[PDB]
């Protein structure tokens, strides 16, 4: 079903796998983080700008 | 008969045959015509299945179109394939190295869904290679033939195995598709029927059924007798369709987070959507026949189905139960039994049409992928099908199939028989077929289903034994790819004249009679008990009432090349194999007289080989010459045929074509109008008729050695013409441009005598090993010279001559005249490869005589090299002074089990001398069954003994009894078939009679001049410093490991050291030993081998520290 | 094979001195490892 820990146990068991194919291992690796939206991109870019200004003023 | 100009070859055949030999090139011609969609194939299919006549290209385009996007808002389609006229004729293509092709045109239609718009365009698919009148392809000038392939047809295949431990049967099944995944339902040691999918063994059938949606109650209802399956249901330990789908996903798809909707569609994608699982039409037909789903439904929807899967599982369980018949709910009943892969009911024949269709499909798949990719990126409403379609993948796929593919073989042509037998050839090895290393002994066997579909005799005797075969004479190919065989149906003991074509399944179902069954000349059998082949290949005696089929004619089981062997039924099988394989290597002689004694498969084989000009429309010969024939048709129009005078075959043999008609003769459409390479008066002729002795003569004919009379050398009885070509290209270079000119550096005027003003040799100017054929010079560049060279140049006043000499020199061991020179140029606009400015071909031909070491062979595989050519005087001669021509050995006849040569010798002597049966008081009893116009024959008359129904031994004895004298009153050959020979060397007569006669022998293509080789010091390899190999380069013999072992075992050290160090690898040793030999000094001590140094460097490169230590 | 080894080593060096996430750095290191394995013995592990 969609509950009772059967699906969760199957998912975690399949996630703790080998995947000897290097390309497939890389794909399963990238398939972790979710996608973003324009506001999140703008906020992240502002954070990077603040960080670079911070480090240049350190210098 | 049935040939207007057929020479009168009297036959020994006892029984008439109703069916004539079909077109021997049908397997190629009809297949390629079906691929094209030609009107001939269309009307034939209309005669035999007009339900849906579809060509290969039409099928490919229909199964491709329409092509949609992911959104499905716009589509493209293909329709109406149509060919164009050939771009160049066959001879012009063969000369100018083009490919015999024709343009391809299709009607692409671009359709918009949301708005609605149709765009019809004429699209040029590509230059499609075409198949000529002789069923061969021409690629880059040379002639190629694509052999048909033997592959196992997709479908279901059940088998049973023994575990040899618990001793219980373990059934299984393999649903092997084309372009798909595998799945097997076996039976284990326990009672858990496994469902291994894609080599993942777990998960019994209950889980698969639940994933398909079957509840436990439905499973039990459909399978109640299955104790094994009810046990698996009890120990299923998995309940729920979604739980079963979850298990399916975690098993077949490790490493992917399973969901409840991806699993619901994964099975449908894997086995129900045609995109990824499409067993072909043959697979669907085979499955339908094996299970009996639909008996009348036209075949379509080539994807698998759940009803088929459950039927397969039920078939497995009932087979394990031990039932005899099965009835699918909603389908007819079908017997249950194991299936054999070697049975020809399952090994379909993928012919040239299907092979080229498959390559076309794999190219068009790439084309459709590119179309789909660019179809989304490019803006809508601004595209046309011309912009959509890319034809480069398709043409590249066609080219890469025709070239560099072992199923597209270089068409060997030593003789028309070689060409014809290279066509109709069935090869089991190839892409998608079994390889030699994986070829077990089981497949290299003559299954009892091969009778009439493949020759059990003819096959290569090397490592490819059994993997290569040839079609039978009467065999025919089913549209699916099965091999049919004609039969005459017998009804209540009445042998009718209706011919019905059967495949392996039908032949096994019914009961077949024997070809030489004693019919009563009315339709009935004289004896109720007749020979019969049963379903399992069993041979029994059966009452005539139960027989319902009969062979069309004897020699149906045999192929063409083997059917050309007289007295085959008396030969063994190994020697018949050798003779059949060695009849195809005979070289064309300069006279090519017809054989005295043979079979009826020489005229048909010659005229069907395509190497004999035949008038297409009847008429009267107007003008005849050595180059052309003009036939004046019955109605006004004329036609000229161009002969091929001294054209080079693909294997360096003459291909002359001499006319055989005069200036006033009348010819009927179908008559032979001109001989070929190995033809005589229309029929076939691979050799000559030679007088034969069977005595061992002074040890010169010892252990398959052959003695020849010098008369063959004198009168050119065995003298072949061989044509070799040389190619040299004057090409562009970094430092300049090479030119073809007389001015060759550091050369004398002596060797330039035979060269014309432009550089090439004269036509008809003879050449010798080491001469100059084409004078080519290359810009040498700037290079420092030795001080001694400078001193010599200053002394002699000669200049630097800054260009290097690289001229076409005839290689080692060639001679002969020069026939013609074909020279290409860039200035006259010829199609040359990029970077090549000048190309020139020189054809050198030599008239090779017969000589010691040459390979000779009869038609029964009694091969042998020529030991010694005696003069005419010192050879045994008959009482009248006629000397024999060849001298075989008697010891080689009995132990090889090939007395067919003895019978052929006797019959040949009878034919040459001429006979007359004396029926003064009735016809003699031994000749009671002899046909008419055979009791008496003129001298040097030809006869024709068929393969399995020919001259009997009693008839041979009777014929030998009457052997009418040559010129005086003298019967040189007694009743036994021997004669009194006189020793031409000593003089006294031989104390005992010796067999003589006229055997037919052929000159094989294993000449000494192509084999003799020697090397003192030549080129060396690149990575290692060992000499090269093969006669093409200079090359040296290979001193193998076994030879090294023998060298060691001999107690020998110094010879081994010499052969391994200062002869192969010592770079600073070879020059020293050569200098020592030249100067007369002792041979210096060797050094360590450069190969060993290379091995040390390689080991050091593999991160393995290797150090050689002194102490 | 030597070209692949050199290319992947150089790309790993560039990623390292530029500063890259652990995912990309580890992927490039695995790339280099697999390339060296193929160079020493092709087809020993995985698809040749």
């Amino acid at each position: 079903e969609d509950e009772s820990e059967a699906l969760r146990q199957a998912r975690k068991d399949a996630e703790l796998t080998a995947s000897a194919d290097s390309v497939r291992a890389y794909l399963k690796q990238i398939g972790k983080v979710a996608l973003l939206n324009a506001e999140e991109e703008v906020e992240l870019a502002k954070r990077i700008e603040a960080g670079l200004y911070a480090t240049q003023l350190m210098t | 008969n049935s040939v207007p100009g057929a020479p009168n070859r009297v036959s020994f055949a006892k029984l008439r045959e109703p069916l004539e030999v079909p077109g021997l090139l049908d397997v190629q011609t009809d297949s390629f015509e079906w691929l094209i969609g030609s009107p001939r194939w269309r009307e034939s299919a209309a005669e035999r299945g007009d339900v849906n006549p579809v060509g290969g290209l039409e099928e490919v385009l229909y199964e491709l179109s329409p092509i949609e996007d992911f959104s499905g808002s716009m589509s493209l389609s293909f329709s109406d394939p149509r060919f164009d006229d050939v771009k160049a004729p066959v001879d012009e293509c063969k000369d100018k190295d083009m490919t015999y092709a024709a343009p391809l045109f299709v009607t692409a239609e671009f359709i918009n869904n949301n708005t609605g718009e149709i765009k019809s365009q004429t699209v040029f698919m590509g230059d499609f290679p075409m198949m000529t009148e002789k069923g061969t392809f021409i690629i880059n000038g040379t002639e190629r033939v694509v052999v048909s392939q033997l592959v196992r047809s997709p479908g279901v295949y059940f088998d049973e195995t023994i575990d040899k431990s618990t001793d219980k049967t373990l059934h299984s099944v393999k649903v092997i598709p084309s372009r798909g995944a595998w799945l097997e339902f076996d039976v284990d040691k326990r009672d858990t029927v496994g469902v291994r999918i894609d080599r993942k063994r777990r998960q019994p059938v209950t889980v698969l059924l639940k994933a398909l949606g079957w509840t436990s109650e439905q499973i039990v209802e459909r399978f109640g007798f299955s104790e094994i399956m009810r046990s698996t249901l009890e120990k299923d330990n998995t309940v729920g369709t979604d739980e079963a789908l979850l298990d399916i996903y975690r098993k077949l798809r490790p490493g992917e987070p399973p969901t409840k909707e991806s699993a619901q569609t994964l099975l449908e994608n894997l086995f129900f959507k045609e995109k990824r699982y499409d067993l072909a039409r043959v697979g669907r037909y085979k499955v339908n026949k094996k299970l009996g789903l639909h008996v009348g439904e036209p075949i379509t929807s080539s994807t698998l189905t759940e009803e088929d899967v459950v039927a397969t599982i039920e078939y497995l369980v009932r087979l394990h139960e031990g039932q005899t018949t099965m009835t699918v709910p909603g389908g007819v009943e079908v017997p249950v039994e194991t299936d054999d892969i070697d049975h020809f009911g399952n090994r379909r024949l993928r012919t040239v049409g299907e092979l080229i269709q498959n390559q076309i499909r794999v190219g068009m798949s790439r084309m459709e992928r590119v179309v789909r990719e660019r179809m989304t990126t490019q803006d809508v409403e601004a595209i046309t099908p011309q912009t959509l379609i890319n034809i480069r993948p398709v043409v590249a796929a066609i080219k890469e199939f025709f070239g560099t593919s072992q199923l597209s073989q270089f068409m060997d042509q030593n003789n028309p028989l070689s060409g014809l037998t290279h066509k109709r050839r069935l090869s089991a090895l190839g892409p998608g077929g079994l390889s030699r290393e994986r070829a077990g002994l089981e497949v290299r066997d003559v299954h009892p289903s091969h009778y009439g579909r493949m020759c059990p005799i003819e096959t290569p005797e090397g490592p490819n034994i059994g993997l290569i075969g040839s079609l039978s004479v009467y065999a025919r190919v089913n549209p699916f790819g099965f091999i049919e065989t004609p039969y005459r149906k017998v009804v209540d003991g009445v042998v009718s004249d209706e011919i019905v074509y059967l495949t392996a399944d039908e032949e096994d179902r019914h009961v077949v009679a024997q070809a030489n069954s004693p019919i009563d000349a009315d339709g009935r059998f004289v004896e109720p008990r007749v020979l019969v082949r049963r379903k399992a290949g069993e041979v029994e005696y059966v009452p005539s009432s139960e027989v319902d089929y009969m062979d069309v004619s004897p020699r149906q089981m045999v192929s063409v090349a083997t059917a050309m062997i007289p007295f085959l039924e008396h030969d063994d099988a190994n020697r018949a194999l050798m003779g059949a394989n060695m009849q195809r290597q005979a070289v064309p002689l300069v006279r090519s007289e017809a054989p005295l004694v043979g079979t009826g498969m020489e005229l048909r084989a010659a005229i069907d080989a395509g190497d004999v000009v035949v008038a297409e429309e009847s008429g009267v010969i107007e003008e005849v010459s050595a180059d052309y024939i003009t036939v004046m048709h019955d109605n006004g129009t004329r036609r000229t045929y161009r002969m091929r005078k001294f054209a080079r075959s693909n294997h360096g043999t003459c291909a002359n074509q001499c006319p055989i008609v005069d200036a006033g003769d009348r010819v009927e459409a179908g008559q032979v109008i001109a001989d070929g390479p190995c033809t005589d008066d229309g029929e076939m002729a691979l050799g000559k008729n030679l007088l034969v002795a069977i005595m061992p003569w002074e040890g010169h004919n010892y252990e398959d050695a052959i003695i020849l009379s010098n008369r063959l050398v004198e009168e050119d009885v065995l003298t072949s013409i061989h044509i070799e070509e040389h190619e040299i290209d004057a090409r562009d270079t970094k430092l300049g441009a090479e030119e073809i000119t007389r001015d060759i550096p550091n050369i004398s005027d002596e060797v330039l005598a035979d060269l014309d003003e432009r550089g090439i040799v004269r036509i008809g100017a003879e050449v010798r090993d080491g001469d100059i054929l084409v004078g080519k010079v290359t810009p040498k560049g700037e290079t420092e010279l030795t001080p001694e060279e400078r001193l010599l140049r200053a002394i002699f006043g000669e200049k630097a001559r800054e260009v290097r000499d690289t001229s076409l020199k005839v290689p080692h061991g060639e001679s002969g005249k020069v026939i013609g020179i074909r020279v290409f140029s860039r200035e006259d606009e010829d199609e040359l490869p990029a970077g090549v400015n000048e190309l020139v071909r020189v054809y050198v031909a030599q008239k090779r005589k017969i000589s010691d070491g040459d390979k000779l062979a009869g038609r029964h595989g009694n091969k042998g090299v020529i030991g010694k050519i005696l003069p005419v005087e010192d050879m045994p001669f008959l009482a009248d002074g006629t000397p024999v021509d060849i001298i075989l050995n008697t010891h080689g006849v009995p132990r090889r089990m090939n007395i067919g040569q003895i019978l052929e010798t006797h019959l040949g002597w009878c034919a040459h001398s001429g006979w007359k049966v004396d029926a003064a008081k009735g016809v003699p009893d031994w000749a009671a069954r002899l046909p008419d116009e055979l009791l008496e024959a003129q001298p040097n008359a030809i006869v024709s003994t068929p393969v399995f129904d020919g001259a009997q031994e009693a008839e041979l004895q009777g014929l030998l009894s009457c052997t009418l004298p040559n010129r005086d009153g003298d019967v040189l050959v007694d009743a036994d078939g021997k004669a009194m020979l006189f020793d031409g060397r000593s003089g006294e007569p031989f104390p005992y009679p010796v067999t003589v006669g006229y055997m037919y022998i052929m000159k094989l293509h294993h000449l000494v001049d192509d084999k003799i080789h020697a090397r003192s010091t030549g080129p060396y390899s690149m990575i290692t410093q060992q000499p090269l190999g093969g006669k093409a380069q200079f090359g040296g013999q290979r001193f193998g490991e076994m030879e090294c072992w023998a060298m060691q075992a001999y107690g020998a050290a110094y010879t081994l050291q010499e052969l391994l160090t200062i002869k192969s690898d010592d770079t600073v040793g070879r020059v020293k030993v050569y200098e020592a030999i030249v100067k007369g000094e002792n041979i210096p001590e060797p050094g360590i081998p450069e190969s060993f140094k290379v091995l040390l460097k390689e080991l050091q490169s593999l991160c393995l520290n290797v150090e050689v230590l002194s102490s | 094979l030597y070209r692949r080894v050199i290319n992947r080593n150089n790309r790993l060096k560039r990623l390292i001195d530029l500063g890259a996430p652990e995912i990309i750095v580890n992927n490039e290191k695995r790339m280099l490892q697999e390339s060296v394995d193929a160079l020493f013995d092709n087809g020993r592990r995985g698809r040749p």
